[PDB]
């Protein structure tokens, strides 16, 4: 019967979240009370990227925290050298509806992605000059919204059918099929071994996948809104997650609970993209206000303001050794502050 | 649909019986590799420009 | 090195120059959104023009036009409807016969919810109403009646600078003049000069969309340059 | 144009009292 | 976690009246638009009424305009629907949904199947 | 004593020596024909008539003689008979005109350089509106530096010397205040033809239209100056080329200015026509039937960044109602470069979105 099955859901969502509060005696706020905050971060904007048409979605760092990727409106996916300014590789694309974009760990192969449901494989290492589609992916139903490279071999999609799909570069097939999500899919991150990852959905939901297992392990409910943006941190033991009702707030995979919520009065925009710096004391946070704002991981304070951007703050992004932040806006230039 | 409640009292049911570390042993995990860590963090604290690539 | 650097310097400036003439393309051409529901009869209207997403190019008056369509996406819009905030303009599509369920009133919540959207308050919608035959003749038969679904039209009046198509009796005219207004309603309760709406009355048979898309679009732009100019 | 207009009366103006004065100190 | 639960749903005869409270939990009820759907047998889900954040501003269908009312208690986080007149073609399942996101003029896809923030609603027969 | 007086010096010499060059009649002659203060006169014979004229010194006051000769020499003209010749027949409107438009110009270049200087600053507000505006406040700025040099040498310096001046830098002024004040018209008209442009040509916005107008923008004055000074150099090169004596030099640099006006009203009329067609739409426009109330705030939004103003006088002779044009034009249109900047750039809804946003991050 589906009334005594609802019923059971529901003694089932109780006992679990009688088991959370009763694993839950301190929080974080009063435990991280005693050390000595951060005080005021002041970062300028060192390199100003120009040469997009049109808003930029999506960049990712390289391995080498030197080259990044990114992708705008206009159909291009640019690759920046970011230490002398100079572009490095504009591919055009067929679809010109981008909305996400990946950089190999090894650097020779990039991912696209968006509304033709397509996450296309660019390689870059190309023996005869310049860079050519490499693999096209045909499985997901809705709109790529965020993708990883595990190798040059797998890769990790989200999709807006509410299902993950793990594919194997050479084959072109769905090597894993993740589902159990209830709305869009909006973005995932990659676990530092690589063997977990956490998907962000519209339904106020986080859910943890295990890569080889293909079954969902746990999943996060404190949000109010739709989560926009996901991350772990430095250590595979927790993730901060971003959403559309001006808060961002930390869980940890092992406590399976809220640690702590980032958010102020005077916000009330959406978080677009969140990252952890290199020893996860800060945690950086795009805005709908133009804005973004670098918080404390361990105090919720409102660490530094970056205001160099003149529209919707779309990506954000932390170089591998932790040297630079970068951040694409809606506007036609990338920024880049140390 | 019936098939739907089917899968979500047995997600549920595989949820709830996973063991939870105590929150205040998450704090003080989430505490020792901030503070381990602080030192090679370039965005902590600012960077000569000698050391800094970008300046 | 020295050898490297002037490398990636020949390399940046070919790829700058390559943007520009990209750039000059991209500005030529204009982009437009097509939005409407299944029923409501777009295809028809694709093929008087004429996977994940669907792009017809179109070239009139040597200007060109790229229409993206819905494509397959599912009815969750709240999501990708944001990448369509710079475009030249949004085409809508309602079925202004639609008799299972209220069509109508869904047409006219999505149109309302398009229009206070913050992300596309800067955004023209350009209105079309099909089915026109299908309404006449079920206006004729009286087999179906509007004011079921909207009570308020029993006392509507036909507007006095209406021009209804010769042939036509009024009970259509002040049925589609009716529905025309309740669009015109949602628009002029918010965004006064941000964005304004362009409803049309057409057909399965009528080859004058192109002509109407193309004089909204320059009416758009021209809107949008004075605005600049605050001229207004 | 009228700046131009301007300066050509101004200085036709200073070029006359000169004349009137020299005229007036000569007779 | 948000949720919404829907209750007073019932037999009722033909031009009578009826009450259904949404009860919600894990948002911040003052901060959104709140609606009233319904999904008759056979039939797709449609829009029936909406109120604000603070129900200033209040909407009905034409359908059901006139007999229906839609009030909010910010302080008990509740939603109420005050039924008159009902007629056979209201017998229905009625959900109670909550707009995606907060402060925003707009509401999107709060008919559309597999809501995220739709309670699930309670059966009317008239 | 000064160079003007030096110049009837040379009549002291001018006949002296061409009477002991190639000789005369009599080496002295009982009426010998020695210079005059009234005309450079010439030797002849006793009891006969000279008819000599004065110079155009005489013919300064209006736009296009004799004596007797005795034993002793000269006779003098009792019966007004010396002034036979020319002589037919102020300073506090003109020092008034001048302190006027001098006020004006500071003000305009004070309220251009801020409004420059905050444009430059912010870059959200770089398009190529926002160019062509700057190029007609580098116009601006231009002119004015040339009106205060120009005073500083024509005027300002005379008074220190107190005696006529005719060097190459009071020319190069000149020229430099021609080509000053003919680029600022002609940025008006550019003005004018982008948004016309904008307006008409709604589709096809390629950007080598702006790089044109540029160019022409600045090329034009150039040419035009160049014409006038070597005409100037050529034909009549008298005292600073601040006199314009010449009707037909003058008009080759008149006419472009007249022709801009002209085609920047025409413009402006167009532009006017589309707003009105643009207003009068039932559904996007109206919502109060005052229209033409809106229409009025579009006018004189219009008429300084245009310089409609000129053309009030622009038919008009320039000798017929010169004071009025003066005070109008020169006077009251100083302020021009002023008026623009607090419309077009402190009046601009999205510079002051910018400046509030920039205050309240700062």
């Amino acid at each position: 019967e589906l009334d005594q099955l609802r019923q059971e859901a529901e003694q089932l969502k109780n006992q679990i979240r009688d088991a959370r509060k009763a694993c839950a005696d301190a929080t974080l706020s009063q435990i991280t009370n005693n050390i000595d905050p951060v005080g005021r971060i002041q970062m300028r904007t060192r390199r100003t990227l120009r040469g997009h048409l049109a808003k930029i979605y999506a960049m990712h760092w390289g391995t080498d925290s030197r080259l990044l990727v990114s992708a705008s409106q206009d159909g291009k996916l640019i690759i920046w050298d970011s230490y002398t300014t100079n572009k490095v590789h504009a591919i055009p694309l067929r679809s010109s509806w981008v909305m996400t974009c990946a950089y190999a760990p090894s650097g020779n192969y990039v991912a696209c992605g968006g509304l033709d449901n397509i996450c296309s494989i660019y390689n870059l290492k190309t023996r005869e000059g310049n860079v050519r589609v490499s693999r096209e992916l045909a499985g997901h139903t809705g709109y790529l919204s965020c993708c990883r490279f595990l190798d040059d071999n797998q890769i990790v999609t989200s999709s807006g059918d509410t299902t993950c799909a793990l594919w194997d570069i050479e084959t072109g097939q769905q090597t894993t099929t993740f589902t159990g999500h209830t709305g869009d899919v909006m973005s995932l991150s990659l676990a530092p071994d690589t063997r977990l990852f956490v998907s962000g959905a519209c339904d106020a939901s986080a859910k943890l996948w295990d890569v080889r297992e293909g079954m969902c392990r746990q999943t996060f409910t404190g949000h109010e809104s739709d989560i926009n943006a996901i991350c772990f941190f430095p250590n595979g033991n927790a993730f901060a997650t971003g959403s559309d009702d001006a808060t961002c707030r930390l869980f940890d995979l092992r406590a399976d609970q809220e640690l702590m919520t980032y958010s102020h009065d005077n916000i009330i925009c959406g978080i677009t993209s969140v990252s952890f710096s290199k020893s996860g004391r800060l945690l950086l946070a795009g805005y709908d206000d133009f804005n973004c704002n670098v918080w404390d991981a361990l105090k919720a304070d409102r660490a530094g303001v970056l205001a160099g951007h003149d529209n919707r703050v779309s990506c954000l992004g932390v170089t591998d050794d932790g040297m630079a932040v970068a951040t694409g806006s809606w506007d036609s230039f990338l920024k880049i502050w140390n | 649909s019936i098939a739907q409640a089917r899968k979500l009292v047995e997600q549920l049911k595989m949820e709830a019986n996973i063991d939870r570390i105590k929150v205040s042993k998450a704090a003080a995990d989430l505490m020792a590799y901030c503070e381990a860590h602080a030192k090679e963090d370039p965005l902590l604290t600012p960077v000569p420009a000698s050391e800094n690539p970008f300046r | 090195q020295r050898n490297e650097e002037k490398a990636q310097r020949e390399a940046n400036k070919k790829i700058e120059k390559q943007l520009q003439k990209d750039k000059q393309v991209y500005r030529a051409t204009h982009r437009l959104l097509l939005l409407g529901a299944g029923e409501s009869g777009k295809n028809t209207i694709v093929k008087q023009m004429r996977s994940g997403i669907f792009e017809t190019k179109f070239q009139v008056d040597k200007v060109n036009f790229h229409m993206f369509d819905v494509g397959a996406q599912r009815d969750e819009r709240r999501k990708w409807i944001q990448c369509f905030n710079d475009v030249t303009a949004i085409i809508f599509v309602v079925a202004s016969s639609s008799n299972q369920t209220n069509r109508l009133q869904a047409a006219l919540k999505l149109f309302d919810s398009i229009w206070n959207n913050k992300w596309l308050r800067d955004t023209s919608v350009i209105l079309f109403l099909n089915k026109q035959d299908l309404l006449a003749e079920k206006v004729l038969a009286g087999k179906s009646k509007i004011e079921d679904y909207f009570p308020e039209f029993a006392r509507y009046t036909t507007p006095e600078d209406a021009t209804p198509e010769p042939g036509e009796d009024p009970r259509v005219t002040r049925a589609k003049y009716f529905i025309r207004d309740e669009f015109l309603r949602i628009s002029t309760a918010s965004g006064d000069g941000r964005h304004y709406c362009y409803p049309h009355f057409t057909c399965a048979v009528d080859t004058e969309n192109i002509r109407r898309v193309f004089n909204d679009c320059r009416d758009i732009i021209q809107r949008m340059h004075l605005r600049q100019y605050e001229l207004l | 144009h009228s700046d131009g207009i301007f300066t050509d009366s101004y200085s036709r103006y200073r070029k006359q009292m000169a004349v009137k004065k020299y005229l007036a100190a000569v007779l | 976690q948000v949720q919404l639960q829907e209750s007073g749903g019932g037999l009722v005869q033909p031009g009578g009246s009826l009450r259904l409270s949404c009860a919600a939990s894990g948002f911040t009820f003052s901060n959104y638009k709140m609606n009233w759907v319904r999904q008759a047998p056979g039939k797709g889900l449609e829009w029936v009424s909406d109120i604000s954040q603070s129900g200033a501003s209040i909407s009905y269908t034409g359908s059901v305009k006139g007999r229906f009312t839609i009030s909010r208690d910010n302080a008990k986080n509740t939603l109420y629907l005050q039924m008159n007149s009902l007629k056979p073609e209201d017998t229905a399942v009625y959900y109670c949904a909550r707009c995606p996101a907060p402060f925003t003029r707009d509401c999107f896809d709060v008919t559309s199947t597999t809501y995220a923030y739709r309670g699930q609603g309670t059966q009317v027969t008239v | 004593d000064c160079i003007f007086k030096k110049e009837q010096a040379m009549c002291l010499e001018k006949i002296q020596r061409a009477n002991e060059l190639m000789g005369f009649n009599d080496s002295s002659p009982g009426c010998p024909g020695m210079w005059d203060n009234i005309t450079c006169w010439k030797p002849a014979h006793v009891g006969e008539m000279v008819l000599v004229s004065c110079p155009e010194l005489f013919r300064i006051f209006n736009p296009d003689v004799s004596r007797n000769c005795t034993e002793d020499g000269w006779s003098e003209p009792f019966p007004h008979y010396f002034d036979a010749c020319g002589f037919d027949e102020q300073d506090y409107y003109y020092l008034s005109v001048k302190a006027l438009y001098t006020v004006g110009y500071s003000t305009s270049l004070v309220t251009l350089t801020t409004a420059m200087v905050i444009l430059c600053r912010f870059r959200k507000l770089h398009c190529t509106r926002n160019f062509i505006h700057m190029n007609l406040f580098v116009s601006f700025m231009l002119r004015a530096i040339s009106v205060f040099i120009k005073d500083w040498i024509l005027y300002a310096e005379q008074d220190s010397n107190h005696c006529f001046i005719s060097t190459v830098e009071c020319k190069a002024v000149m020229v430099f205040f021609h080509y000053c004040v003919v680029s600022n018209y002609f940025w008006l008209f550019i003005e004018g033809l982008y948004l016309f442009t904008l307006l008409v040509e709604t589709f096809f916005p390629e950007r080598r239209y702006f790089y044109w107008y540029t160019i022409i923008g600045w090329g034009t004055p150039t040419v035009c100056v160049t014409v006038w000074a070597t005409l100037r150099l050529y034909f009549d090169d008298t005292g600073c080329w601040d006199m314009n004596d010449s009707t037909a030099l003058w008009w080759v640099i008149k006419g472009p200015v007249v022709g801009s006006i002209m085609v920047n009203f025409v413009l402006f009329i167009g532009i006017i026509v589309i707003l009105v067609q643009k207003l009068q739409s039932p559904d996007m426009g109206g919502n109060e039937s005052s229209i033409y109330l809106r229409l009025a705030r579009s006018t004189l939004l219009l008429i300084p960044l245009f310089g409609i103003h000129y053309t009030v006088f622009a038919f008009s002779p320039e000798n017929v109602s010169k004071r009025e044009r003066l005070v109008f034009e020169l006077g009251l249109g100083s302020f021009q470069g002023f008026v623009v900047a607090v419309l077009y750039c402190f009046l601009n809804g999205e510079v002051q979105a910018e400046i509030k946003r920039k205050w309240r991050s700062w």
